[PDB]
């Protein structure tokens, strides 16, 4: 639904690195170099950001409002 | 088919960009249509594509 | 109250549509206000969605 705050395995704070990640995708950056620039060294946080699907806005499209 | 008639037809549905022909925005987005992703009116989509 | 006619992006249409952790406000109890200088007690990252 939404990006988890913490990485599941290690526990590094990953919730605050989501929208900026999207900015790097809004820029010309690839996935790997954007993850490197965000500072995700070990592959668990890279899996956290890379494999996350942002369903929150799609659900909000069905929100009452 | 004669080239002049084809040119006349394509000038009414396409524009010239770098020597190629790109379909006009209004052709892709009719006045009753809207963005499938955001639902904005087709006029805004036409302006953005222009 | 002031936005463009289209405003496809939610940022222009809406305000406070993303609840960042900077919206958290510390509420002192007792004498904690005196003991802790302002700005010491806060969420660490300030940008968590
Ligand atoms: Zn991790």
């Amino acid at each position: 639904m939404i990006i988890p705050v913490r990485c599941f395995t290690c526990g590094k704070i990953v919730g605050n690195k989501w929208e900026a990640y999207l900015g790097l995708l809004q820029a010309e950056y690839t996935e790997g170099d954007a993850l490197d620039a965000l500072g995700l060294k070990r592959y668990c946080c890279r899996r956290m950001l890379l494999a996350h699907v942002d369903l929150i806005e799609k659900l909000l499209n069905y929100a009452p409002l | 088919i004669d080239s002049v008639a084809v040119l006349r037809g394509i000038q009414k549905v396409a524009m010239l960009v770098q020597g190629n022909w790109v379909v006009k925005s209004d052709i892709l987005y009719p006045k009753d249509s809207s963005s499938p992703h955001s639902g904005v009116p087709a006029e805004v989509l036409c302006r953005g594509r222009d | 109250p002031h936005a463009a006619k289209d405003s496809s992006d939610p940022n222009e249409l809406y305000v406070n549509h993303k609840v960042y952790t900077r919206h958290m406000t510390w509420i002192p109890l007792g004498n904690q206000a005196d003991l802790f200088p302002e700005g010491t007690i806060r969420p660490v990252h300030d940008d968590i969605l």
